[PDB]
């Protein structure tokens, strides 16, 4: 929810500034600090998405796994 | 697309700074602060569905690790019964 | 202003043309938006990421942040990299070392990764059909539930069907008398508390250590409101006796490991004395 936070300090310099330089150096270094923070909530995403493809691929190796303990123990 | 979105809004609300460091009419002033209040609305808009679709994403994450943990225990319970049946033929 | 911050990654595209070019609190503000960059970049694209972690480490909260940002931005094994390079790039370095560590423990599964756990615990030290019986089964798991809660064992009822169990199980246990040179012909780390097996478990030894270890445990414990009968006290000292001598009856070296028994635990009462 730190973006929220970020957002209202932007909207709060943007209305100070509009009502100098400093601050609009300001708004550019949180206008870039937002692009970075979305551009890493969707590497988040696909990461999630990359977890989910390897728990399915592990799923039917332990599945694989078990179809040969049960003929183990049937020879044992 | 909602991150070339982003993006662009925020190319928009850049130019609209600049437009306010160049100026600095009330007329003006006022139509870049609404447009600007439109670009923060759309940006907290595009805030808010990416932590819905983060939390939804983590979730479905997390409900299949819990799978892939009890399958893993079955498999752990199989595993154990065999190592103790090896044993015991050994042993006899 | 992005001729700043573009002249910055071109100074960085190799370290000591980066130092030079790089030549102030705002300086070092487009400085860390640049190597944030850099690092998306390069996770859009692992061992270069650990380049650029050394060279923002020479340079230097910055790397805590970007160290949380690629630990965020990577699924598993990479982050096993990652914090084998954090083990040996230690330097004696607060915060977000403890926020990557917490996330770190609320994302991994503890199944395939306990290891990676207890390293992330050392870490985080080093900062700071078959027929069955299922009367034995229920009354032995109900014990293992009064073992993972003591608090429990100060009541009447609950006291009285943990004697009436305990009473049970050590008797099969006396009654049971394994009696084993087979052990000369991935480890099991919780308990697998299973209907079907149940007997397998009683035929081994390791099985009744760790039982008769818990309610050793449980007995140091109990001797350190909560007041105790001098009945149970009597019970108490009864079945120790008789707990020690059924770890005396394990085949491999039940003297020496009771002995071991004995001096651990009286060192643990020394050590509950402190604090």
């Amino acid at each position: 929810a730190g973006d929220d936070r970020r957002i209202n300090l932007l909207v709060k310099s943007f209305i100070k500034w509009c009502n100098g330089y400093s601050q609009y150096q300001r708004m550019l270094s949180t206008l870039s600090q937002c692009e970075f923070s979305m551009g890493k909530t969707l590497l988040v995403y696909d990461m999630n998405l990359r977890e989910m493809e390897n728990y399915e691929k592990i799923y039917k190796e332990i599945e694989c796994s078990i179809a040969g303990a049960h003929e183990k123990i049937a020879e044992c | 697309r909602d991150y070339e979105l982003y993006k662009y809004t925020c190319q928009e609300l850049q130019r609209l700074m600049a437009e306010i460091q160049d100026l600095k009419v009330a007329i003006e002033i006022e139509e870049r602060r609404i447009q600007s209040c439109v670009h923060f609305m759309t940006l907290k808009k595009l805030n808010r569905l990416a932590h819905i679709r983060l939390k939804k994403g983590r979730d479905q994450t997390h409900e299949a690790k819990q799978k892939v943990d009890a399958y893993h225990l079955q498999l752990q319970n199989l595993l154990y019964e065999v190592m103790h049946l090896q044993k015991e033929i050994t042993k006899c | 202003l992005p001729e700043a911050r573009t002249r910055f990654t071109k100074s960085t595209r190799n370290i000591k043309p980066l130092l030079s070019t790089f030549s102030e609190n705002e300086k070092k503000c487009t400085l860390d938006q640049a190597f944030r960059g850099i690092l998306e970049e390069e996770i859009i694209n692992e061992n270069v990421l650990a380049i650029i972690s050394l060279a923002i480490g020479g340079v230097t909260s910055t790397p805590f942040v970007l160290l949380g940002d690629v630990l965020d931005c990577l699924p598993l094994d990479q982050c096993d990299t990652i914090f084998t390079f954090v083990e040996k790039n230690v330097a004696t370095w607060k915060n977000y070392l403890l926020r990557m560590c917490n996330d770190l423990l609320r994302r991994l599964s503890k199944s395939q990764n306990t290891v990676f756990c207890g390293r992330i615990q050392l870490f985080l030290a080093r900062l700071f059909s078959i027929p069955i019986d299922y009367n034995l089964y229920r009354k032995f798991w109900s014990l293992q539930d009064y073992f993972r809660n003591p608090v429990q064992c100060y009541e009447k009822i609950s006291w009285k069907t943990f004697l009436k169990y305990s009473e049970e199980v050590l008797a099969v246990f006396k009654s049971y008398k394994l009696d084993d040179k087979m052990e000369e012909l991935v480890y099991f780390a919780k308990f697998l508390t299973s209907e079907k097996l149940m007997d397998l478990q009683l035929s081994d030894s390791n099985f009744r250590r760790h039982i008769l270890l818990q309610y050793l445990i449980l007995f140091q414990y109990l001797k350190g409101n909560y007041v105790l009968t001098d009945e149970q006290s009597l019970w108490i000292e009864d079945t120790t006796k008789s707990v020690y001598q059924l770890l005396s009856e394990n085949p491999p070296d039940g003297e020496r490991f009771s002995k071991m028994v004995e001096h651990i635990l009286n060192t643990e009462e020394n050590w509950n004395s402190w604090k």
